[PDB]
């Protein structure tokens, strides 16, 4: 039981890190879209 | 004031041009309807506004006017017996005006501007005034409300309106500087109200519960958390504290409650009676009722509004109790807001400043020497709701690090219908050390030792349960079975309570002490008997056991005799034993 | 009406219109193409420079030269009338049943206003769904929000249609009793397939349940914005009837998973950063604005009840949609795949199910006096039976006590006769009779949660009343 | 004992008075230094 | 000697403030922010360009408006007025007394970020500190010049052990037996995100046992500004280094609840949209914590020392 | 215990604080009394010159009306405007060409900015 | 440059039984020693530096403690070189970039050390390049990439981390130098996961 729980926690953490990275990419694409609209409309 | 016009509407985001001079986090009224919102960004001659209400129907060009002040509460006479939303809107008056729905953009004043108040002045012309002093008193139900001077005010009195009935808007006092001091003042909800000092708690916050008032006490001015899985039993304990607590005023904050759960509080409370006075409970209560469908900003601001009101009543000299129901809901509202601002999540989707907000909320509790020179305290009991029932949630972890008492409700006990579900192994209280003097000086120096004895019995029972698991209790020797039996007695007759019951819902300190001494004396006599060499099986039949069992339901006024009768029966039933 | 022609951008579901500063945010517009075909749209962003319009359906033929935009109304409104009873609408109010359009008594905003907390009253009366596992063990109470959690392949649609076909009030039990009161069923289907559409239509037609119901049917191949609007339209009709014509309305929302998926896609189209698991950060608030529109008001005899139906994406109760629904709702009814594959219908698992407001609606004057205790005893007995059933596979029947075998037979009989009722409509009385006929299998005294009065009054009825003819 | 605390209190009062007396003799010089420094 | 004010404020958004004509604000400068109400908030220059300078307001920016707000320079680099009379005093994490006694007359003003010690200038720690705790003193000995954290848990009594060491830490010159007399010892206590209850406890213990006379306390509460938590350990270590390497003192620095420091660090990092790390913590957290810790040691030719005992709480053990 | 020594030390700290506060009060009073002497125009002229030096692209000068008769010449010499204002005494402030920057030179400001080191100097001198 | 790369065929005697018998490394080979804190990376590498059969040893303190550099400075002068009897420090080159020294200096130091090792290889010697933490070099790369506003690959590291590590480790090998002699550089790089 403790081992399976440790595995569950590890998988949750890795998945959450992946989600954070995707959020960072999305924020950067939104910023770049704003830049393109500002410079070109 | 700064007035502008809308440039752009996109969801709850609005951009207004011409707002040069608008301050950050000021409250603005957007549109013709008057929808309220806060400034979250400034860019040149533009201000970004988050509208609390829906923006459907807005068009570009509509006006936008800045109130000039941050989100603030109106503090003054009329809060008591009031039902508000999370931004201090009187729900009852909104109903009186608008029917069953809350039409968008209705403006109603938090304090009734049409009521009169018997103004009894205390200052006289020429007197010097400093933040927190008492200009005059106003009766409010069974309390003498004090018209404090705003904390950030100074000067000398020019004029004082003579005694009479006046509305809150009347300038009861005028300074030589000409500033007008009315019966109410506004204070931002995110700024803690200044105090002269902060003290170490020394007196208990008697909640009328045996387990809490005996084993896991919380001080007047302490902070407690009451987590638990779904159906654990946290709302019912919140309400029990609100009903029987020792607080002079009670501020109850429902931040994200279900509609029918909020109806329960709204309809039940008006009927209940107050122990101290005997009148309606609501006359000592302020309800903040937010449901899951009210704007996110109101839900976020609920706890801050509650803490500000409690701090006000503290500065009046009273002692207040603030119950935050499902602070997990407030955390979720905070998360939604942060998402709407496109912030970077930390841990389980929460913003990286959740702990800072929880601290800015809980650290406001404490016993103080108010600016006016009178002792007041604010005690906070916040409930938490782990998603999976695991205290690993960020909200629970952040709460642990700041709360002085932890009241763990266990789902296993609840499935056994063991109410309260307070697991004594996981619960803890850091005030237990500092409150002993009060118990010693009020009832007896032996109360702390009896408490420690009861706890030691509970621990001994806990150890042997591994044995009782492998084999039925009957196989254990006399000593082990005796401790198991006294543990069964202690649990079922001292740690268990029914909030709904007519008489078992409240217990006093002396009654709980008496039941403790009864159980411990029974245990000592059984130990003596087992030493003498009698069979424990003979103990199970003694009617004194039933005497212990009924000690929960005996009325308060009936105990001072039931206890002596039980003590005599304890002596006799054993001595008469073979 | 005025027409705009300054189209400057068409990508995906979005087009930009210049000079359109008179368009109200959220306004509904019509896009006329070069061929005269008209597409609907919604203004999602209004600015001095331009306005952004989310175009329903698709943009397979638009152009920046001939396309034109026009105003339909500043806010989405639905013409609601008592004549909607017995009609089928597409999701944005357009009839799909071939009968003439309705004549509106009034056009109400779709985004209804929040109910004042102080205006509500405590739920106190029960709806008889005709399903024993609900009425007896997880009662449904007027003004409640009680969802049905299901899986991928389970029959949620059948249960929904059965409850719609069988739900009714029981005034005769109300205190001294009463004769009749109005009742209606507003059925909202979101992202349903042609097969499910045909199933619903045939079932509502073949039993007469259409005459007392309003159907909103949003198909999978229909626009997503219509999906977002469908539940709000249904709740608008429900509130209208319930709080202006004294109807007890039962609202069924066929698939909230589809709704949340569409909400996610729409949010992504509007360039909104998702929250946890990719779903919008405001999904909790949207689901609240939907669910919380039920309830019961003070001073009004009408009521609104909700039975949302959620197909958990991977049987995962921790998935965000079920978690938020659990936060906002007042219980849940769980379908079990084991009972489904065993051939039991409806496959409602009593053990994980709940109804928070059950106590309010059941008792003396509402159902029967033994309702609570019978439900509690059935729960405990079934739990013990399932445990012992697992144990038998290891230890065999012989080594079990007589009580353990009695519990085993209780579990089997429960699954076979109480949980498995089929399409038979059961009044509360028949449900409780079956419950007692099953509990009688256990010896008196083993029923610790039922008072002696009720045991004396009802115990001993023959099991053959149901065993003889399931 | 209270006697030692009283003696320490007297010592502290004497120390404060001595500090004041020592300061008074040179405060003018310090003020002159400050004024010369701050001035351009 | 003069004050220069910049009023070309172009953008306020959360914790950031843009100043247009700010070509003379150095990177890492400390600035004051003056609002219409008159109150002053501290900020720091975190980015400077020819277009504008970015200032991170140490507290929330409620009340700032572009029409009235102005930014003036405080100093080029953060500095702390250090003196030998800070012993037996209490401060608040930004260097302001909180004990009621008047401010201290500065002897020097040293940068709070410190400078790295040349590895050639160090010497190996070689002398024993008597913590009074058997396990530490016998099996996990603490050495003058060492950084030896205590890994605590959710409810374990870390604060009790911190106070016990503060009371009982001793140098024990007798066993060394090198012929010299007793040497000076002091304790610098840095509390980050400490509740009022724990603050009262720490003051009670230090004042009760008399270790306060030989102690410097930098206390930061959990309801204080977030960045005042970041500056607490740096100021504490500046005082420690000052004493150790300018007055031949043996200072024992006890930083309590570094977990709070890292949480505040995460908040400040997420303020400025920086790429996150293992669990949302900044990818530069290793370097930041090293900046705090590596300031312990014993240098060559000097008879002072700095020992750190970072007390942290392991999340979920 | 040593609480007596602690009392003595805190009393000494309080006394030194009183001495320093007396020094501050005397200094500020003398500064405010400076314009009573005929030498205040020259110091303010030098201060305005220093402020202009601090602004390579200065555009304006500001001071109270009594200061203008002495600063008009400098403004002409340095090429800038000057208008009366209810500003601080004992100094002169400027404005940058863009108009978004300002520099102030009130003697109280100089005292505030120099006190950090003046306090150590006076403490050393006194004892 | 080098004339030719040869095939490592002579052991790199570490002096540690487990490594020298079970998991050997040839003279021109590459080794990695990952481990969590307290595992023994610095002790293992300092032991390599004290007792290895390499002619010259280049110890690179890439983003580690300054104590671990002063220990070498203070102790190695008083230890005896295994193969020439003279003081140990006489065969050692230390590159030190402590934890709180600049960040990009780590990227600098790894290349500086490998270049010095390659020089002594070209002198005909056999060299050991002990890199104390390649993880801190990776962290410095990550920081600078964040400053450039690039797209991270995983955990924030720039997508070219692997290429840089490959180059650094590929500098090693037993070669015939441009001058006709034979030399070798051995790299034992620690990782701090
Ligand atoms: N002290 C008690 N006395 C009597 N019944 C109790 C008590 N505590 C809990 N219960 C029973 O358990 C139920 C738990 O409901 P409660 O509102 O306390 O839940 P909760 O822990 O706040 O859960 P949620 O997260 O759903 O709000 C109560 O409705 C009541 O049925
Ligand atoms: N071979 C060894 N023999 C004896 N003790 C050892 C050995 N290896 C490691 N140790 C012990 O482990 C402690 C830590 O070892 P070392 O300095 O090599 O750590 P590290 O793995 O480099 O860790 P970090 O990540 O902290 O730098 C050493 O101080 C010593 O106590
Ligand atoms: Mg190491």
């Amino acid at each position: 039981i403790p081992g399976i729980r440790a595995q569950i926690r590890f998988i949750q953490q890795v998945l959450e890190q992946r989600e954070r990275e995707d959020t960072f990419r999305l924020k950067r694409i939104k910023g770049k879209i704003e830049a393109r609209e500002a410079e070109e409309e | 004031m700064i007035q502008g016009v809308i440039q752009k509407i996109a969801g709850p985001a609005v951009i207004a041009k011409g707002m040069l001079g608008a301050r950050m986090y000021d409250i603005c009224k957007v549109g013709e309807e008057g929808l309220v919102g806060e400034i979250i960004r400034l860019d040149g001659d533009t201000a970004f506004v988050q509208v609390y209400e829906d923006t459907s129907g807005l068009k570009v060009g509509e006006p936008v006017v800045s109130t000039g002040l941050p989100l603030a509460v109106e503090l003054g006479p009329g809060m008591l017996n009031g039902i508000y939303d999370g931004i201090q809107r009187p729900l009852e008056r909104i109903r009186e005006k608008t029917g069953i729905y809350i039409t968008r953009g209705v403006v109603v004043h938090a304090l009734d501007r049409e009521k009169k108040w018997a103004w009894t002045p205390m200052v006289k012309p020429g007197d010097e005034v400093r933040g927190g002093m008492v200009l005059g008193t106003v009766p409010e139900f069974g309390f003498t409300h004090k018209i404090l001077v705003p904390p950030d005010v100074r000067g000398r009195v020019k004029e004082v309106k003579p005694a009479g009935e006046y509305t809150v808007e009347e300038p009861v006092v005028v300074l030589e500087d000409g500033t007008e001091l009315k019966m109410y003042h506004t204070w931002p909800v995110r700024r803690a109200r200044p105090v002269q000092r902060k003290l170490d708690p020394n007196t208990p916050f008697l909640t009328g519960m045996r387990i809490l008032d005996v084993l896991f006490p919380v001080a007047m001015g302490g902070t407690a958390a009451i987590p638990g899985p779904f159906g654990a039993g946290k709302s019912v304990t919140q309400q029990s504290l609100a009903k029987w607590s020792n607080a002079d005023v009670v501020v109850y904050v429902g931040c994200g409650e279900r509609g029918n759960e909020m109806t329960d509080v709204l309809v039940e409370f008006p009927e209940l009676t107050d122990p101290k006075t005997g009148g309606p409970l609501m006359h000592r209560t302020v309800l903040i009722a937010n449901t899951s469908n009210m704007p996110v900003a109101a839900r976020e601001a609920s706890i801050y509004v509650g803490v500000t009101i409690a701090e006000y009543f503290r500065d009046q000299g009273f002692s207040v109790a603030l119950m935050a129901d499902s602070t997990s809901r407030w955390a979720e509202a905070l998360r939604e807001i942060s998402s709407r601002l496109e912030e970077m999540p930390a841990e389980e989707g929460y913003p990286p400043y959740l702990a800072a907000r929880l601290a800015a909320f809980y650290e406001r509790a404490g016993k103080v020497i108010t600016l006016g020179g009178e002792e007041g305290a604010v005690t906070i009991v916040g409930a938490v709701s782990p998603p999976g029932g695991d205290m690993s949630e960020p909200v629970t972890q952040s709460t642990l690090r700041i709360v002085g008492a932890f009241w763990r409700l266990d789902a296993s006990l609840a499935f056994r219908r063991h109410f309260p579900a307070i697991n004594w192994n996981g619960s803890y209280s850091l005030f237990t050390s500092a409150l002993d003097p009060w118990y010693r000086e009020n009832v007896a120096e032996d109360y702390p030792e009896l408490r420690d004895a009861i706890s030691e019995l509970l621990q001994r029972e806990a150890g042997l349960q591994e044995i009782v698991q492998l084999v039925g209790p009957d196989a254990l020797q006399d000593a082990e079975r005796l401790v198991i039996e006294v543990g069964r007695i202690i649990r079922e007759d001292f740690l268990q309570q029914n909030a709904y019951h007519e008489v078992d819902a409240y217990c006093s300190m002396k009654k709980a002490y008496g039941i403790m001494k009864m159980i411990l004396a029974f245990y000592k006599e059984a130990e003596a008997a087992i030493k003498r060499g009698v069979s424990i099986d003979e103990i199970l039949q003694l009617p004194v056991l039933e005497r212990i069992g009924r000690a929960r339901y005996v009325s308060e006024e009936e105990f001072p005799a039931y206890f002596e009768e039980a003590m005599k029966e304890i002596q006799g039933a054993f001595k008469a034993l073979a | 009406k005025k027409e705009y022609t300054g189209i400057t951008y068409i990508s995906g579901p979005l087009l930009f219109v210049e000079n359109a500063k008179d368009l109200a945010y959220g306004a509904i517009v019509d896009i006329k193409d070069g061929t005269g075909r008209v597409r609907g749209g919604q203004v999602i962003e209004v600015s001095e420079e331009y306005a952004v319009i989310q175009v329903f359906e698709e943009t397979t033929g638009l152009d920046l030269a001939t396309t034109s935009v026009s105003l339909v109304e500043d806010v989405a409104r639905l013409g609601v009338s008592k004549e909607m009873l017995g009609r089928r609408f597409n999701g944005i109010g357009k009839p799909i049943d071939g009968l003439p359009p309705i004549t509106p008594e009034k056009r109400l905003p779709i985004t209804g206003l929040p109910l004042n907390p102080v205006a509500r009253r405590k739920p106190e009366q029960f709806i008889q769904t005709g399903i024993s596992t609900i009425d007896v063990m997880n009662t449904l109470v007027r003004g409640q929000k009680l969802p049905i959690f299901s899986g991928s392949g389970l029959p949620a649609n059948e249960i929904a249609a059965q409850i719609a076909r069988q739900a009714t009030v029981r005034p005769d039990l109300s205190g001294e009793g009463e004769k009749e009161e109005p009742f209606a069923v507003v059925f909202a289907a979101m992202g349903i397939t042609q097969r499910e559409l045909s199933y619903f239509i045939q079932e509502f037609e073949r039993t007469g349940a259409l005459s007392r119901s309003v159907l909103f049917l949003n198909k999978a191949d229909d626009p997503t914005i219509e999906r977002i609007l469908t539940p709000r339209m249904a709740l608008t009709v429900a509130e209208y009837l319930a709080f202006e014509h004294d109807y007890h309305v039962l609202v069924i929302l066929t698939d909230m998973t589809n709704y949340c998926e569409a909400l996610r896609e729409i949010g992504a189209a509007r360039e909104e950063i998702p929250g946890r698991r990719g779903y919008p950060g405001y999904m909790y608030t949207d689901l609240a604005t939907i669910y919380e529109r039920a309830g019961v008001v003070e001073g009004k005899k009408g009521s609104v009840t909700q039975i949302p139906i959620l197909s958990m994406p991977d049987d995962d109760r921790t998935h965000p949609i079920p978690d938020l629904t659990g936060y906002i709702t007042e219980g849940q009814i769980q379908l079990s795949r084991e009972l489904h594959r065993k051939g039991i219908y409806p496959p409602i698992d009593p053990l994980p199910s709940l109804s928070r407001l059950m106590n309010n609606g059941v008792g003396k004057g509402k159902t029967r006096e033994d309702h609570k205790q019978v439900s509690d005893q059935l729960y405990s007995a079934y739990a013990n039976g399932v445990d012992i059933r697992k144990l038998v596979a290891i230890i065999g029947e012989d080594a079990l006590t007589e009580n353990d075998r009695r519990y085993l037979q209780f579990a089997d009989a429960f699954e076979r006769f109480f949980i498995n009722q089929g399409q038979q409509n059961r009044s509360i009385e028949e449900s409780l009779q079956i419950a007692w006929a099953l509990l009688s299998m256990l010896p008196q005294g083993e029923l610790k949660r039922i008072s002696k009065d009720h045991i004396g009054k009802y115990y001993g009825q023959k099991l053959e009343e149901i065993w003889g003819a399931p | 004992t209270e006697a030692l605390l009283a003696r320490y209190r007297e010592r502290a009062e004497a120390e404060a008075k001595a500090v004041r007396e020592k300061a008074m003799a040179r405060l003018d010089e310090a003020v002159a230094l400050v004024l010369k420094e701050v001035l351009p | 000697l003069l004050k220069k004010e910049y009023t070309g404020i172009t953008y306020i958004s959360g914790p950031l403030l843009f100043v247009e004509n700010a070509k003379d604000l150095a990177y890492g400068a400390i600035v004051d922010i003056k609002d219409g109400t008159g109150r002053v908030r501290g900020g720091q220059v975190i980015e400077v360009s020819e277009e504008y300078a970015v200032i991170q307001v140490f507290e929330e920016t409620t009340g700032l408006d572009l029409a009235t707000t102005s930014v003036s320079l405080v100093e080029d680099v953060a500095r702390l007025g250090v003196s030998k009379e800070m012993l037996g005093r209490r401060f608040n994490g930004i260097g302001k007394p909180i004990d009621g006694l008047p401010p201290i007359t500065p002897e020097k003003r040293l940068p709070i970020t410190g400078l790295p010690l040349n590895p050639v200038a160090r010497r190996k720690p070689e002398q024993f500190i008597q913590t009074g705790i058997s396990t530490i003193d016998v099996m996990n000995t603490l050495v003058r010049g060492q950084k030896l954290p205590i890994f605590s848990g959710s409810g374990l009594p870390a604060n009790e052990i911190a106070a016990q060491i503060a009371r009982q830490a001793t140098v024990r010159p007798d066993l060394s037996g090198e012929g010299e007399k007793e040497e000076p010892f002091a304790v610098v206590f840095a509390a980050m995100g400490i509740t009022q209850r724990e603050l009262s406890y720490f003051i009670q213990e230090f004042e009760r046992t008399g270790a306060l006379s030989r102690s410097v306390l930098f206390l930061n509460k959990a309801d204080d500004p977030t960045i005042e938590r970041i500056l607490t350990p740096r100021m504490a270590l500046t005082v420690a280094e000052y004493l150790a390497f300018e007055h031949d003192y043996h200072v024992l620095v006890i930083l309590t609840d570094m977990t709070n420091y890292c949480e505040a660090l995460r908040e400040i990092g997420a303020a400025r949209e920086e790429i996150p790390g293992r669990r949302g913590y900044p990818g530069y957290m290793y370097t930041d914590l090293a900046t705090i810790y590596e300031r312990a040691g014993v240098v060559e030719g000097k008879k002072g020392s700095v020992t750190q005992i970072p007390i942290l709480s392991m999340p979920d053990d | 215990e040593s609480a007596g020594e602690l009392l003595v030390a805190t009393a000494r700290t309080q006394a030194r604080g009183e001495v320093l506060e007396e020094v501050r009060r005397r200094v500020r009073e003398a500064l405010e009394a400076l314009p009573q002497k005929p030498e205040w125009p020259e110091v303010v002229r030098k201060l305005a010159l220093e402020a202009l030096e601090a602004l390579p692209g200065a555009k304006a000068l500001v001071a109270n009306p009594e200061d203008l008769p002495h600063l008009e010449a400098l403004a002409r010499e340095r090429g800038v405007e000057l208008q009366a204002e209810p500003a601080l005494r004992l100094g002169v402030r400027a404005v940058g060409a863009e108009g978004k920057t300002q520099v102030e030179n009130s003697l109280l400001a100089r005292l505030d900015r120099a006190w950090d080191a003046l306090s150590s100097k006076v403490a050393q001198a006194l004892w």
